[PDB]
């Protein structure tokens, strides 16, 4: 409070200083289920070049 | 569904020669790879030579080798494998067989799917 006021001297009253919030405790991602794939094994493990 | 006739053989004398044909019938033979199959009397099957479908790659078998041709009739769609100089160890059954895997990405081991009928060729006197 006397920082807030930036006076080394604080008369009685009620003074609003600051705000707090609670913080996240995680992060999440979510996406669509990796499906439809590229034909790769298709490509290297071909029989004949 | 696709058919490989074949026709030319029978019964020869030694020394003399003969010609195998092979007609393919349901599908154009102009691309896709063969190679015959010769299967003596009472035993099992042994490869004989093979053509691409490019028709510049051919593997011969290592005893029919120096001989018997092979080659293709793309105008007649057929397959030809012209038998000189016969010996008496050669005779037996005759298949023309195509190879399954002809695309270009196929991921699939080798396998003569279309076989042949077979005919038989014996060589004595």
């Amino acid at each position: 409070t006397k920082c807030t006021l930036k006076s080394f001297t604080v008369e009685k009253g009620i003074y609003q200083t600051s705000n707090f919030r609670v913080q996240p405790t995680e992060s999440i991602v979510r996406f669509p289920n990796i499906t439809n794939l590229c034909p790769f094994d298709e490509v290297f493990n071909a029989t004949r070049f | 569904q696709v058919q490989l006739v074949e026709s030319g053989g029978g019964l020869v004398k030694p020394g003399g020669s003969l010609r195998l044909s092979c007609a393919a019938s349901g599908f154009m033979i102009s691309d896709s790879y063969m190679n015959w199959i010769r299967q003596p009397p009472g035993k099992g099957l042994e490869w004989v030579s093979y053509i691409s479908s490019n028709g510049y790659a051919i593997y011969y078998g290592d005893s029919v080798k120096g001989r018997f041709t092979i080659s293709r009739d793309n105008a007649k769609n057929f397959l030809y494998l012209q038998m000189n100089s016969l010996r008496v160890e050669d005779t037996a059954v005759y298949y023309c067989a195509r190879e399954q895997p002809g695309g270009y990405y196929d991921s699939s081991g080798y396998r003569l799917d279309p076989w042949g009928q077979g005919i038989l060729v014996t060589v004595s006197s």
